[PDB]
């Protein structure tokens, strides 16, 4: 009943390292496809914002830091199309809606036929 | 790189049983032949790094 | 005879609690170790306690009445109560009777209250206790696992939004990584018991109230409409993200059942991915289907007969379960399989070796995949091929038909019976075409004077 307890360490270290942005989706792109190391990271890493205690810190002042402490970085439509592809869910698109959006679609054919 | 094909789309070699050719030519060939449950596996929850 | 004064004790302070905020405490204070009566005869006693006196609004997020002190009472008190049991139930197999019993009581007691409870912020810690009591690879002398297995079945047929049924396959997720899929079927039975995936859809005798109170009444009713309008799209997205990642959770349990390939899971396997399928992204319908043909070509590298005539019975109902929107290698693989289904002698067997439970309502539910031993697959597959999905095909009711009579003189009675019934329904549909020659007398009468 340990690893029931270790494993758990592992999945929830995975969901703060899993991929959620534009932002975050380019630069590992720059990364898989050989355009940015490791290195070259770790210096693009010391920003305008770097150095700074986060932990000691009540919230109402964080909370107005964290929303302005942004770097508009530049993104590609590569990325934006895998983050895209990652966020989609299973019950997304099912049989139900396909016939429902079909049947949408036969209503706007008809209305078209009205005047 | 090892790999040694460029900016070119990799829709070539879909339809090839290797990944291009590299220095002093041969044959990079695609490393596994995967089961149809670990592809629908990693559709539906998607691996670490993906 | 001291237990019987305990008895009366423990029923004063039942008589206090239930008609107080110490009375419970000291209730806790008696279950600490080393006095098993009172250890036993309380501790099912506070389950009716709990069943009257929990209230249902997630209790715990931190004037006259105080309703802080009781509630700090509550909780607190109930954290000491359920870690008691966590301590009780954790005891193997190698131990004393006493503590055995204890064990078996315990659960008793948490099954009790899961029916009940489950409501507030302490249910993670119960829907261990008895998971864990499931997920074990021998179950022969625990008679409340059957009950247990019951108890969440309701549980995941009353649970219309999803926030329940997420909460216990975390849970069961993680027990299931840690140990390698050593499960015992009547599990999967209660993943099928999952409602939140599929659809299948005076005047004269008035108090009076002063004016203050009616307006007040008239507000009251607006706020009212607002909740009644805001929960509607709250769990309307709330089922939205947890059949997204229930499927996720479900089909991920599924897929490594079937990279473990136990010899008796596969059945409960595909009466769940043909249930809980046509809900997936309907991308994978067809990689649902190719991991059907994979399943039937590892078979023909050669219990794996079992295994075959399940992917084709399985695809089959797949597609014929496709209600809402608008095949060559599984009637082909039927085409295959014919010589290997009959050279064995397991053709009738009633399967029922480490399933404890027939699940719910098998009356009306019908398991399309799995129904009986494998006569009914046979029969099944053949509904399925020549009434459901159509492959109209007479050139294959022919060759079917040929296949079957170099079947004949290799079947037991009863399936040769079925199948000489299911070729009246081809002598039905393709019009060409104790005793041990009985009735083919007629079928025979249906050539000559026909042909």
């Amino acid at each position: 009943s340990e690893e029931e307890k270790n494993q758990t360490k592992k999945e929830k270290h995975s969901r703060d390292i899993d991929i959620a942005t534009v932002e975050a989706m380019t630069l590992a792109h720059q990364l898989a496809l050989g355009q940015k190391n490791k290195h070259d990271l770790v210096d693009e890493g010391f920003n305008r914002y770097t150095f700074r205690d986060t932990e000691n810190l009540p919230d109402w002042f964080l909370e107005d830091e964290k929303e302005h402490s942004k770097i508009n970085k530049p993104i590609t439509k590569e990325a934006a199309m895998a983050i895209k592809e990652k966020i989609k869910a299973m019950n997304a698109r099912p049989i139900k809606k396909v016939a429902e959006a079909k049947a949408r679609k036969r209503m706007r054919a008809v209305a078209r036929l009205e005047k | 790189t090892q790999n040694t094909i460029g900016n070119i789309p990799l829709s070539a070699y879909d339809e090839m049983p290797h990944i291009g050719y590299d220095i002093n030519g041969k044959r990079i060939m695609r490393p596994a032949k995967g089961s149809a449950l670990d592809q629908l596996l990693d559709s539906i929850e998607l691996p670490e790094g993906w | 005879e001291k237990i019987l004064q305990l008895k009366e004790d423990i029923a004063d302070l039942v008589t206090k609690v239930m008609e107080n905020t110490a009375a419970l405490g000291r209730l806790c204070k008696m279950v600490e170790s080393k006095n098993p009566n009172t250890c036993k005869f309380s501790m099912l006693a506070l389950v009716p306690v709990f069943k009257s006196i929990i209230p249902g609004y997630r209790i715990r997020p931190l004037e006259v009445s105080k309703l802080r002190n009781f509630e700090q009472a509550l909780v607190y008190n109930y954290k000491n109560y359920v870690g008691r049991l966590q301590s009780l139930s954790k005891t193997p197999s190698n131990a004393a009777p006493i503590q055995v019993s204890l064990g078996i009581l315990a659960t008793q007691a948490a099954k009790e209250l899961i029916s009940t409870a489950s409501h507030f912020n302490f249910r993670t810690d119960i829907f261990t206790l008895l998971l864990r009591r499931i997920c074990k690879p021998r179950i022969s002398t625990d008679p409340t696992s059957i009950q247990i297995i019951q108890t969440f079945e309701t549980l995941l047929n009353e649970d219309e939004e999803g926030s329940i049924s997420f909460e216990i396959l975390r849970i069961f997720n993680k027990i299931l990584k840690t140990r390698n899929f050593n499960i015992e079927e009547s599990v999967l039975n209660m993943l099928l018991s999952l409602d939140v995936l599929h659809d299948y859809d005076k005047k004269k005798d008035r108090v009076h109230l002063s004016k203050k109170q009616r307006k007040a009444r008239k507000e009251m009713q607006q706020i009212e409409e607002e909740m009644r309008n805001a929960e509607q799209a709250v769990s309307a997205e709330e089922r939205e993200r947890n059949q997204s990642e229930i499927l996720k959770i479900v089909f991920t349990i599924y897929l490594n059942i079937l990279k473990n390939n136990a010899k008796t899971l596969i059945g409960s396997v595909l009466e769940g991915l043909t249930k809980f399928g046509n809900m997936a992204n309907f991308d994978l319908l067809g990689d649902f289907l190719e991991v059907m043909k994979e399943l039937i070509s590892d078979t023909e590298f050669d219990a794996e007969v079992r295994k075959a005539l399940l992917c084709i019975v399985s695809a089959f109902s797949l597609i014929s379960n496709t209600q809402y929107m608008k095949l060559s290698k599984f009637v082909d693989g039927l085409y295959a399989l014919l010589p290997y289904i009959c050279l064995d002698a397991d053709i009738e067997l009633s399967y029922r070796s480490l399933r404890l439970a027939d699940p719910l309502n098998n009356e009306i539910i019908k398991p399309s995949v799995n129904v009986s031993t494998k006569a009914e697959l046979l029969l099944k597959a053949l509904d399925h091929v020549f009434f459901r999905s159509k492959s109209g095909t007479k050139e294959r009711a022919t060759a079917f038909t040929k296949r079957l009579y170099m079947c004949i003189s290799h079947t037991p009675e009863k399936t040769s019976i079925a199948i000489l019934k299911f070729i009246d329904k081809l002598m039905n549909r393709y019009p060409e075409i104790a005793a041990t020659l009985w009735d083919n007398a007629l079928l025979e009468k249906h050539y000559c004077p026909v042909v």
